[PDB]
């Protein structure tokens, strides 16, 4: 993909019962200065010691998203990792009248 | 039913002159363990004569 | 303005003929905790803690391990991004 | 060229101070004076430094440039 | 010199708090907790479900289930240390139950 920043997902297989499901966030700090970059994509990205993506096209772990900032000055915050949140509890039933 | 709803402030950081990466997994599949992410990369964009 | 002036071959060559030419490379230190694990000071392979501690520096083509910056656990969004969401069977 | 008092990485990642010099081509803020070093607001050129903060860097509302590395100590903890 | 005591004992400006206890790393309390009684499978279960709050590297629950007898002393029944977010309990007795 780019240089200057990259995205990359594997997509997640449906549920089937109704459960939640936990998310690790991870942030990394490789290195210093511009560096290029990964060497073949999500391949390049391992997690224990198993590839993202097997040497081929095929996927090894499903549901990881990963977003790839390479050092400049001028670059963009990671999306999708939230600092606070506020929540208002409504607790009221929706009807089909009444949205 | 409807429940509730949440305001959510993203973070602001724009990290200047380092280069990291950030992982969203999900982590019912590793169980009790935890992950050890380790990535292949090139490094630094150094300045070589024209 | 004075003084006696000396040979410094029998006093260089003492180390090596090698370190007259070129300095030495530097061993890390032995633990053993690592029950005979061997180190050195160009590769690091796991993830460190962040505070007080320096942002490295890469300088080739390698596997590295870095700092850690953040680290949670939460509850995922059903929603996968598109319009269209599908809970359950 | 002497090499004394000379750390190579030499770049501390902290979690409540930048290390960042002030005004310097990596801290990128070019404005009118705003606080002291003590955090007390100021509008004279010659004494406005920055307290190298959070709130002295939110006087500016450059915190998308902050040195330092936020909330690390409770990861370290 | 005599004059840098005072240069020293003017400290510094310190942001933040000196207590410190608005967010430490104690977790908080998990979301959504219910327990459902089926009779489906031929026998009585109990199925317990919640969803993972916002805990700071890695998680992990502990359940106490309590009988509250009619005296009004609570007996202590079962505990169990678990890292999956649904817990099932089999073969109880006759009396309340607490979560
Ligand atoms: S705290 Fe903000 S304004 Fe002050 S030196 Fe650091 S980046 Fe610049």
């Amino acid at each position: 993909m780019g240089k200057g920043s990259s995205k990359g997902h594997t997509p997640r297989e449906a549920k089937d019962n109704l459960k939640s499901t936990q998310l690790l966030s991870v942030i990394d700090a490789i290195s210093e200065g511009p560096i290029e970059g990964p060497v073949d994509g999500l391949k390049s990205v391992l997690l224990n010691s198993t590839p993202v993506l097997d040497t081929e096209g095929n996927t090894n772990i499903s549901g990881v998203t990963v977003v790839f900032r390479a050092g400049e000055q001028e670059q963009t915050p990671p999306e999708g990792f939230e600092s606070s949140g506020s929540e208002t509890v409504l607790g009221t039933e929706v009807k089909y009248d009444t949205p | 039913l409807w429940s509730s709803y949440t305001e959510i402030i993203d973070v602001k950081q724009c990290y200047p002159n380092t280069a990291l990466v950030g992982v969203q997994v999900d982590s019912e599949q590793f169980g009790s363990q935890q992950v050890s992410r380790n990535y292949h990369l090139r490094g630094r964009i150094l300045q070589v004569p024209s | 303005m004075t003084g006696i002036l000396f040979s410094l071959g029998a006093s260089m060559v003492l180390g090596g003929v090698a370190q007259m030419l070129a300095p030495k490379a530097r061993t890390p230190r032995i633990q053993t905790t690592d029950n005979g694990k061997q180190n050195t000071y160009f590769s690091s392979l796991d993830n460190m803690v962040a505070q007080g501690n320096v942002l490295p520096v890469l300088y080739g083509e390698m596997r590295v391990g870095s700092r850690v910056v953040s680290q949670e656990i939460s509850t995922a969004d059903e929603g996968d991004g598109g319009q269209v969401v599908v809970i359950g069977r | 060229t002497e090499t004394d008092g000379a750390v190579f990485p030499g770049r501390i990642m902290l979690a409540n101070t930048c290390t960042w010099t002030y005004r310097g081509d990596e801290c990128g803020y070019s404005g009118p004076a705003v606080a002291d070093e003590y955090d007390q607001p100021t509008s004279d050129i010659t004494k406005d430094k920055c307290s190298k903060c959070l709130s002295g860097c939110k006087f500016r509302n450059n915190v998308g440039n902050f040195g330092g590395f936020l909330s690390i100590n409770k990861l370290s903890q | 010199v005599p004059e840098k005591e005072a240069i020293v004992d003017n400290g510094a400006h310190f942001d933040g708090e000196q207590s410190g206890t608005v967010n430490g790393v104690t977790p908080p309390a998990v979301q959504h907790l219910t327990a459902e009684v089926t009779a489906d499978s031929g026998e009585y279960q109990v199925l317990a479900r919640w969803d993972t709050p916002k805990v700071v590297k890695g998680v992990s629950f502990l359940l106490r289930l309590t009988v509250t007898a009619d005296d009004g002393s609570e007996r202590l029944v079962s505990t169990a240390r678990t890292t999956e977010t649904t817990y099932r309990f089999t073969q109880l007795a006759l009396g309340n139950y607490r979560l």
